[PDB]
Protein backbone atom coordinates (compact mmCIF):
# COMPACT_ATOMS: atom_id res chain seq x y z
CA UNK A 1 0.00 0.00 0.00
CA UNK A 2 1.80 3.08 1.28
CA UNK A 3 5.02 1.06 1.50
CA UNK A 4 4.53 -0.39 -2.02
CA UNK A 5 7.07 -3.04 -0.97
CA UNK A 6 4.87 -5.14 1.35
CA UNK A 7 3.05 -6.49 -1.71
CA UNK A 8 3.98 -10.08 -2.66
CA UNK A 9 6.19 -12.21 -0.36
CA UNK A 10 3.59 -13.86 1.88
CA UNK A 11 4.36 -13.05 5.52
CA UNK A 12 3.55 -15.58 8.24
CA UNK A 13 2.64 -13.21 11.06
CA UNK A 14 2.27 -15.58 14.01
CA UNK A 15 5.28 -14.98 16.33
CA UNK A 16 5.78 -11.34 17.28
CA UNK A 17 5.38 -11.43 21.06
CA UNK A 18 8.97 -10.72 22.11
CA UNK A 19 8.08 -7.40 23.74
CA UNK A 20 5.52 -5.93 21.34
CA UNK A 21 2.08 -7.55 21.06
CA UNK A 22 0.79 -9.43 18.03
CA UNK A 23 -1.99 -7.26 16.52
CA UNK A 24 -0.12 -3.97 16.02
CA UNK A 25 2.44 -5.67 13.77
CA UNK A 26 -0.13 -7.00 11.32
CA UNK A 27 -2.21 -3.80 11.50
CA UNK A 28 0.86 -1.85 10.41
CA UNK A 29 1.60 -4.52 7.79
CA UNK A 30 -1.91 -4.16 6.36
CA UNK A 31 -1.53 -0.38 6.42
CA UNK A 32 1.69 -0.89 4.45
CA UNK A 33 -0.17 -3.38 2.23
CA UNK A 34 1.29 -6.72 3.24
CA UNK A 35 0.20 -10.34 3.09
CA UNK A 36 -1.22 -12.01 6.21
CA UNK A 37 -1.08 -15.68 7.21
CA UNK A 38 -0.37 -17.70 10.36
CA UNK A 39 0.86 -20.94 8.77
CA UNK A 40 3.45 -21.94 6.15
CA UNK A 41 2.47 -21.74 2.51
CA UNK A 42 3.96 -22.10 -0.97
CA UNK A 43 3.87 -18.32 -1.43
CA UNK A 44 5.23 -17.80 2.10
CA UNK A 45 8.77 -16.68 1.37
CA UNK A 46 9.48 -15.51 4.94
CA UNK A 47 8.11 -16.33 8.39
CA UNK A 48 8.42 -13.88 11.28
CA UNK A 49 9.50 -15.25 14.67
CA UNK A 50 9.28 -13.54 18.04
CA UNK A 51 9.35 -15.86 21.04
CA UNK A 52 10.99 -19.23 20.41
CA UNK A 53 9.09 -22.44 21.17
CA UNK A 54 7.93 -25.76 19.71
CA UNK A 55 6.76 -24.29 16.40
CA UNK A 56 10.35 -23.19 15.82
CA UNK A 57 11.36 -26.78 16.57
CA UNK A 58 8.86 -28.02 13.98
CA UNK A 59 10.04 -25.57 11.32
CA UNK A 60 13.59 -26.68 12.13
CA UNK A 61 12.74 -30.37 11.70
CA UNK A 62 10.31 -29.57 8.88
CA UNK A 63 12.65 -27.16 7.14
CA UNK A 64 9.95 -25.48 5.05
CA UNK A 65 10.83 -21.95 6.18
CA UNK A 66 13.24 -19.82 8.21
CA UNK A 67 13.29 -17.77 11.41
CA UNK A 68 12.93 -14.00 10.98
CA UNK A 69 13.32 -11.70 13.97
CA UNK A 70 10.93 -8.73 14.34
CA UNK A 71 13.83 -6.25 14.36
CA UNK A 72 14.03 -6.42 10.56
CA UNK A 73 10.29 -5.75 10.31
CA UNK A 74 10.57 -2.81 12.71
CA UNK A 75 13.44 -1.40 10.64
CA UNK A 76 11.35 -1.78 7.49
CA UNK A 77 8.42 -0.04 9.20
CA UNK A 78 10.36 2.93 10.58
CA UNK A 79 12.47 3.49 7.44
CA UNK A 80 9.77 2.73 4.82
CA UNK A 81 12.33 0.53 3.08
CA UNK A 82 13.02 -3.11 2.28
CA UNK A 83 15.92 -4.00 4.55
CA UNK A 84 17.94 -6.85 2.95
CA UNK A 85 18.60 -10.28 4.47
CA UNK A 86 21.72 -10.59 6.63
CA UNK A 87 22.58 -13.12 9.36
CA UNK A 88 21.51 -11.12 12.41
CA UNK A 89 17.75 -11.76 12.33
CA UNK A 90 18.15 -15.41 11.26
CA UNK A 91 18.10 -18.34 13.67
CA UNK A 92 16.74 -21.17 11.53
CA UNK A 93 16.93 -21.05 7.75
CA UNK A 94 16.25 -23.14 4.68
CA UNK A 95 19.11 -24.92 2.88
CA UNK A 96 18.44 -22.73 -0.16
CA UNK A 97 18.95 -19.75 2.13
CA UNK A 98 22.10 -21.53 3.32
CA UNK A 99 23.64 -21.35 -0.14
CA UNK A 100 22.22 -17.83 -0.38
CA UNK A 101 24.42 -17.08 2.63
CA UNK A 102 27.21 -18.98 0.86
CA UNK A 103 27.20 -16.00 -1.49
CA UNK A 104 27.90 -13.68 1.45
CA UNK A 105 30.98 -15.43 2.77
CA UNK A 106 29.92 -18.88 3.93
CA UNK A 107 27.12 -18.23 6.43
CA UNK A 108 28.37 -15.29 8.50
CA UNK A 109 27.32 -12.43 6.24
CA UNK A 110 29.80 -10.66 3.96
CA UNK A 111 27.73 -8.38 1.74
CA UNK A 112 29.37 -7.67 -1.62
CA UNK A 113 27.01 -4.73 -2.22
CA UNK A 114 27.39 -3.19 1.26
CA UNK A 115 30.93 -2.99 2.62
CA UNK A 116 31.95 -4.22 6.05
CA UNK A 117 32.03 -1.61 8.81
CA UNK A 118 32.55 -1.36 12.57
CA UNK A 119 28.99 -2.42 13.45
CA UNK A 120 28.90 -5.57 11.30
CA UNK A 121 32.35 -6.80 12.35
CA UNK A 122 32.02 -5.94 16.05
CA UNK A 123 28.58 -7.50 16.45
CA UNK A 124 29.39 -10.64 14.45
CA UNK A 125 32.53 -11.08 16.58
CA UNK A 126 30.46 -10.63 19.74
CA UNK A 127 27.86 -13.07 18.43
CA UNK A 128 30.29 -15.74 17.23
CA UNK A 129 31.39 -18.14 19.96
CA UNK A 130 34.96 -18.52 21.19
CA UNK A 131 37.80 -19.89 19.06
CA UNK A 132 40.30 -19.98 21.97
CA UNK A 133 40.17 -23.75 22.40
CA UNK A 134 43.65 -25.20 21.76
CA UNK A 135 47.05 -24.42 23.29
CA UNK A 136 47.68 -20.64 23.34
CA UNK A 137 51.35 -20.96 22.31
CA UNK A 138 50.92 -22.62 18.91
CA UNK A 139 47.89 -20.53 17.92
CA UNK A 140 49.59 -17.29 19.01
CA UNK A 141 52.72 -18.29 17.08
CA UNK A 142 50.61 -18.88 13.97
CA UNK A 143 49.04 -15.46 14.52
CA UNK A 144 52.58 -14.09 14.82
CA UNK A 145 53.70 -15.69 11.56
CA UNK A 146 50.68 -14.46 9.62
CA UNK A 147 51.31 -11.01 11.11
CA UNK A 148 54.93 -11.08 9.90
CA UNK A 149 53.67 -12.09 6.45
CA UNK A 150 51.39 -9.02 6.44
CA UNK A 151 53.41 -6.68 8.74
CA UNK A 152 50.63 -6.49 11.33
CA UNK A 153 52.87 -5.89 14.37
CA UNK A 154 51.13 -2.68 15.47
CA UNK A 155 50.12 -3.15 19.11
CA UNK A 156 50.25 0.01 21.27
CA UNK A 157 52.29 -1.88 23.90
CA UNK A 158 55.13 -3.98 22.51
CA UNK A 159 56.66 -6.29 25.12
CA UNK A 160 54.84 -9.70 25.02
CA UNK A 161 52.41 -11.35 22.51
CA UNK A 162 53.24 -11.62 18.79
CA UNK A 163 55.78 -9.01 17.62
CA UNK A 164 58.88 -11.15 16.72
CA UNK A 165 60.54 -10.13 20.00
CA UNK A 166 61.38 -12.38 22.96
CA UNK A 167 61.97 -11.46 26.61
CA UNK A 168 63.71 -13.76 29.09
CA UNK A 169 61.86 -14.55 32.32
CA UNK A 170 64.17 -16.91 34.26
CA UNK A 171 67.61 -16.41 35.78
CA UNK A 172 68.41 -20.06 35.06
CA UNK A 173 66.21 -22.41 33.04
CA UNK A 174 64.65 -24.26 35.98
CA UNK A 175 61.50 -24.44 38.11
CA UNK A 176 61.74 -20.82 39.33
CA UNK A 177 64.38 -21.87 41.87
CA UNK A 178 66.61 -18.81 41.50
CA UNK A 179 63.64 -16.52 42.17
CA UNK A 180 63.60 -17.41 45.88
CA UNK A 181 61.20 -14.60 46.91
CA UNK A 182 63.15 -11.47 46.09
CA UNK A 183 64.24 -11.44 42.46
CA UNK A 184 62.12 -10.05 39.62
CA UNK A 185 61.29 -13.45 38.08
CA UNK A 186 57.66 -13.44 39.27
CA UNK A 187 57.02 -10.02 37.71
CA UNK A 188 58.53 -11.22 34.43
CA UNK A 189 56.27 -14.28 34.57
CA UNK A 190 53.26 -12.01 35.14
CA UNK A 191 54.46 -9.66 32.36
CA UNK A 192 53.86 -12.02 29.42
CA UNK A 193 50.16 -11.16 29.32
CA UNK A 194 49.07 -8.09 27.30
CA UNK A 195 51.81 -6.34 25.28
CA UNK A 196 53.40 -7.14 21.94
CA UNK A 197 56.31 -9.56 21.41
CA UNK A 198 56.44 -13.14 20.06
CA UNK A 199 55.22 -15.33 22.89
CA UNK A 200 58.21 -17.37 24.09
CA UNK A 201 58.66 -18.07 27.79
CA UNK A 202 62.31 -19.08 27.26
CA UNK A 203 64.76 -20.38 24.64
CA UNK A 204 63.72 -18.45 21.54
CA UNK A 205 65.84 -19.67 18.62
CA UNK A 206 64.10 -17.54 15.97
CA UNK A 207 65.28 -14.18 17.35
CA UNK A 208 68.97 -13.25 17.24
CA UNK A 209 68.56 -10.28 19.61
CA UNK A 210 68.93 -10.76 23.37
CA UNK A 211 67.13 -8.31 25.65
CA UNK A 212 67.76 -7.86 29.37
CA UNK A 213 64.79 -7.87 31.71
CA UNK A 214 64.34 -5.95 34.94
CA UNK A 215 66.58 -8.55 36.61
CA UNK A 216 70.03 -7.06 36.02
CA UNK A 217 71.46 -9.78 38.29
CA UNK A 218 71.12 -12.30 35.44
CA UNK A 219 74.09 -10.75 33.61
CA UNK A 220 76.29 -13.62 34.79
CA UNK A 221 73.40 -15.95 33.94
CA UNK A 222 73.03 -14.26 30.54
CA UNK A 223 76.74 -14.70 29.84
CA UNK A 224 76.52 -18.35 30.91
CA UNK A 225 73.60 -18.80 28.50
CA UNK A 226 75.64 -17.11 25.75
CA UNK A 227 78.53 -19.51 26.39
CA UNK A 228 76.19 -22.52 26.44
CA UNK A 229 74.16 -21.38 23.41
CA UNK A 230 75.01 -19.95 19.98
CA UNK A 231 73.02 -16.73 20.43
CA UNK A 232 74.91 -13.56 21.33
CA UNK A 233 73.80 -12.20 24.72
CA UNK A 234 74.38 -8.45 25.12
CA UNK A 235 73.66 -6.33 28.20
CA UNK A 236 71.40 -3.28 28.32
CA UNK A 237 71.68 -0.09 30.38
CA UNK A 238 60.44 0.23 21.75
CA UNK A 239 59.19 -0.81 25.20
CA UNK A 240 59.29 2.55 27.07
CA UNK A 241 61.34 0.85 29.80
CA UNK A 242 64.92 -0.20 30.47
CA UNK A 243 64.24 -3.05 28.01
CA UNK A 244 65.19 -1.92 24.50
CA UNK A 245 67.25 -2.81 21.43
CA UNK A 246 69.95 -0.76 19.72
CA UNK B 1 55.35 -4.73 59.18
CA UNK B 2 51.71 -3.66 58.90
CA UNK B 3 52.33 -1.58 55.77
CA UNK B 4 54.21 -4.41 54.03
CA UNK B 5 51.46 -6.88 54.96
CA UNK B 6 48.82 -4.70 53.28
CA UNK B 7 50.79 -3.98 50.10
CA UNK B 8 51.71 -7.67 49.80
CA UNK B 9 47.97 -8.30 49.75
CA UNK B 10 47.61 -5.29 47.44
CA UNK B 11 50.23 -6.79 45.12
CA UNK B 12 48.34 -10.09 45.17
CA UNK B 13 45.00 -8.31 44.71
CA UNK B 14 46.31 -6.32 41.74
CA UNK B 15 47.92 -9.53 40.46
CA UNK B 16 44.46 -11.04 40.65
CA UNK B 17 43.00 -7.82 39.25
CA UNK B 18 45.55 -7.71 36.42
CA UNK B 19 45.12 -11.39 35.58
CA UNK B 20 41.31 -11.49 35.67
CA UNK B 21 40.75 -8.59 33.25
CA UNK B 22 43.63 -9.52 30.94
CA UNK B 23 42.63 -13.20 30.72
CA UNK B 24 39.47 -12.01 28.95
CA UNK B 25 41.54 -9.72 26.71
CA UNK B 26 43.76 -12.20 24.85
CA UNK B 27 40.97 -14.79 24.83
CA UNK B 28 38.83 -12.28 22.97
CA UNK B 29 41.82 -11.03 20.95
CA UNK B 30 42.87 -14.52 19.86
CA UNK B 31 39.21 -15.27 19.13
CA UNK B 32 39.05 -12.41 16.62
CA UNK B 33 42.36 -13.52 15.11
CA UNK B 34 41.11 -17.10 14.65
CA UNK B 35 37.56 -16.25 13.58
CA UNK B 36 39.07 -14.02 10.89
CA UNK B 37 41.84 -16.27 9.53
CA UNK B 38 39.33 -18.95 8.51
CA UNK B 39 37.55 -16.23 6.54
CA UNK B 40 40.94 -15.00 5.28
CA UNK B 41 42.20 -18.45 4.30
CA UNK B 42 38.98 -19.47 2.56
CA UNK B 43 38.04 -16.18 0.87
CA UNK B 44 41.26 -16.13 -1.16
CA UNK B 45 40.89 -19.90 -1.63
CA UNK B 46 37.89 -19.45 -3.92
CA UNK B 47 39.53 -16.30 -5.29
CA UNK B 48 42.51 -18.23 -6.65
CA UNK B 49 40.23 -21.14 -7.62
CA UNK B 50 37.54 -19.17 -9.48
CA UNK B 51 40.32 -17.25 -11.24
CA UNK B 52 41.32 -20.59 -12.78
CA UNK B 53 37.85 -21.05 -14.25
CA UNK B 54 38.19 -17.58 -15.80
CA UNK B 55 41.05 -18.49 -18.14
CA UNK B 56 39.01 -21.39 -19.54
CA UNK B 57 36.51 -18.81 -20.84
CA UNK C 1 62.95 -3.88 53.51
CA UNK C 2 64.45 -5.68 50.51
CA UNK C 3 61.28 -7.74 50.09
CA UNK C 4 59.23 -4.57 50.59
CA UNK C 5 61.43 -2.69 48.12
CA UNK C 6 60.85 -5.57 45.72
CA UNK C 7 57.15 -5.63 46.60
CA UNK C 8 56.79 -1.86 46.17
CA UNK C 9 58.51 -2.24 42.80
CA UNK C 10 56.35 -5.33 42.29
CA UNK C 11 53.15 -3.41 43.05
CA UNK C 12 54.18 -0.40 40.94
CA UNK C 13 55.08 -2.63 37.99
CA UNK C 14 51.70 -4.38 38.05
CA UNK C 15 49.85 -1.13 38.77
CA UNK C 16 51.60 0.46 35.81
CA UNK C 17 50.94 -2.68 33.77
CA UNK C 18 47.29 -2.94 34.85
CA UNK C 19 46.53 0.61 33.66
CA UNK C 20 48.18 0.25 30.25
CA UNK C 21 46.82 -3.23 29.49
CA UNK C 22 43.19 -2.28 30.10
CA UNK C 23 43.57 0.85 27.96
CA UNK C 24 45.37 -1.01 25.16
CA UNK C 25 42.54 -3.56 24.93
CA UNK C 26 40.12 -0.88 23.74
CA UNK C 27 42.64 0.18 21.09
CA UNK C 28 43.60 -3.40 20.19
CA UNK C 29 39.95 -4.38 19.73
CA UNK C 30 39.59 -1.52 17.25
CA UNK C 31 43.04 -2.40 15.88
CA UNK C 32 41.79 -5.94 15.28
CA UNK C 33 38.69 -4.46 13.65
CA UNK C 34 40.67 -2.26 11.25
CA UNK C 35 42.94 -5.02 9.92
CA UNK C 36 39.96 -7.29 9.22
CA UNK C 37 37.62 -4.92 7.36
CA UNK C 38 40.40 -3.92 4.96
CA UNK C 39 41.16 -7.60 4.34
CA UNK C 40 37.48 -8.30 3.74
CA UNK C 41 37.50 -5.29 1.42
CA UNK C 42 40.77 -6.32 -0.23
CA UNK C 43 39.31 -9.78 -0.69
CA UNK C 44 36.16 -8.07 -1.97
CA UNK C 45 38.30 -6.12 -4.45
CA UNK C 46 39.53 -9.42 -5.86
CA UNK C 47 35.93 -10.55 -5.60
CA UNK C 48 35.15 -7.35 -7.51
CA UNK C 49 38.09 -8.17 -9.79
CA UNK C 50 36.55 -11.50 -10.84
CA UNK C 51 32.90 -10.41 -11.21
CA UNK C 52 33.45 -7.95 -14.06
CA UNK C 53 35.90 -10.16 -15.96
CA UNK C 54 33.62 -13.18 -15.81
CA UNK C 55 30.96 -10.82 -17.20
CA UNK C 56 32.61 -11.38 -20.60
CA UNK C 57 34.31 -14.40 -22.12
Amino acid sequence: KISNIFEDVEFCVMSGTDSQPKPDLENRIAEFGGYIVQNPGPDTYCVIAGSENIRVKNIILSNKHDVVKPAWLLECFKTKSFVPWQPRFMIHMCPSTKEHFAREYDCYGDSYFIDTDLNQLKEVFSGIKNSNEQTPEEMASLIADLEYRYSWDCSPLSMFRRHTVYLDSYAVINDLSTKNEGTRLAIKALELRFHGAKVVSCLAEGVSHVIIGEDHSRVADFKAFRRTFKRKFKILKDKCELQEEN
Amino acid sequence: QKENERLLRDWNDVQGRFEKCVSAKEALETDLYKRFILVLNEKKTKIRSLHNKLLNA
